[PDB]
């Protein structure tokens, strides 16, 4: 019936792409920030690529953007990525078409990231509004206060313990 | 996948159909294109009538990058789809406006049927995330529900359009 989860625990990641709504380095930190919501609490741990194809390829686009589903424009579709595996998948493309902030104010990069990176590991939507796999975004996250939900935490330790 | 469903003037002004139908079948894959599609029996259509009845909706076939799964089953449930034509064919994600019609308000069903449609060409509905959200023109209104659920449970979602009090400006008002 298929459960799918990256087969090997140390993952490799590559920011392939910059958007211009923020400098090419608060950028790194959202990505940051979100590998290590997932890394605090499982086996799990992450390289960094510069060149070549990484496990997890984060990207920026807008509209034709190059795999099946195309982006949308702003608002609805915000960013979408694939379940473990070789290729497009493991990977993450965010619609360049919001405006991705460091805080609240617009749609913020260091969410979004961190439950796109959650399909990156191998997990599904969750019915529950606390957690992060819930597939509506938080808009009102403070960020300050901000933890992993125990349905996210129970969900990733069941694929990687 | 990530969304922000629309608020539902905004599913109406910006979807390509709109309609109300029943959810007959399980969804067939084609590993082809990557989509899967449902069959569905339309019951009304309010928007749309530049095509062509339509028997499927199509839609992502994994649920991480965006594809629609019916929960329900139905099978004599009305649902109101909005969703974009592509290439001829109906389109939704799991973002688009799809919800039981019984389950909408009064002010939402009054409005898909009649009232929206006003406020299409002249007004826009704005999504404000936090507050402070800057107001980028006088014919949007912001939309300042903060539910998580803003477009299914809130007050402005569910109650309330975005219609031209006079040209220039458009304010909330109720159906
Ligand atoms: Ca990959
Ligand atoms: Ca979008
Ligand atoms: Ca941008
Ligand atoms: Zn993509
Ligand atoms: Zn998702």
């Amino acid at each position: 019936p298929g459960i799918p989860k990256w087969r090997k625990t140390h993952l490799t990641y590559r920011i392939v792409n910059y958007t211009p709504d923020l400098p090419k380095d608060a950028v790194d930190s959202a990505v940051e920030k979100a590998l290590k919501v997932w890394e605090e609490v499982t086996p799990l741990t992450f390289s960094r690529l510069y060149e070549g194809e990484a496990d997890i390829m984060i990207s920026f686009a807008v509209r034709e953007h190059g795999d099946f589903y195309p982006f949308d424009g702003p608002g609805n579709v915000l960013a979408h990525a694939y379940a473990p595996g070789p290729g497009i998948n493991g990977d993450a493309h965010f619609d360049d078409d919001e405006q991705w902030t460091k805080d609240t104010t617009g749609t913020n990069l260091f969410l979004v990231a961190a439950h796109e990176i959650g399909h990156s590991l191998g997990l599904f939507h969750s019915a529950n509004t606390e957690a992060l796999m819930y597939p509506l975004y938080h808009s009102l996250t403070d960020l300050t206060r901000f933890r992993l939900s125990q349905d996210d935490i129970n969900g990733i330790q069941s694929l990687y313990g | 996948c990530t969304c922000v469903p629309p608020h539902p003037q905004t599913a109406f002004c910006n979807s390509d159909l709109v309609i109300r139908a029943k959810f007959v079948g399980t969804p067939e894959v084609n590993q082809t294109t990557g989509y899967q599609r449902y069959e569905i029996k339309m019951t009304k259509m309010y928007k749309g009538f530049q095509a062509l009845d339509i028997r499927f909706v199509y839609t992502p076939a994994m649920e991480s990058v965006c594809g629609y799964f019916h929960r329900s089953h139905n099978r004599s449930e009305e649902f109101l789809i909005a969703g974009k034509l592509q290439d001829g064919l109906l389109h939704i994600t799991t973002c688009s406006f799809v919800a039981p019609w019984n389950s909408l308000s009064l002010a939402q069903r009054r409005g898909f049927t009649k009232t929206y449609t006003v406020g299409c060409e002249e007004c826009t509905v704005f999504p404000c995330p936090s507050i402070p959200c800057k107001l980028q023109s006088g014919t949007h209104c912001l939309w300042t529900d903060q539910c998580l659920q803003a477009s299914e449970k809130g007050f402005q979602s569910r109650h309330l359009a975005c219609l031209p009090r006079e040209p220039g400006l458009c304010t909330w008002q109720s159906l």
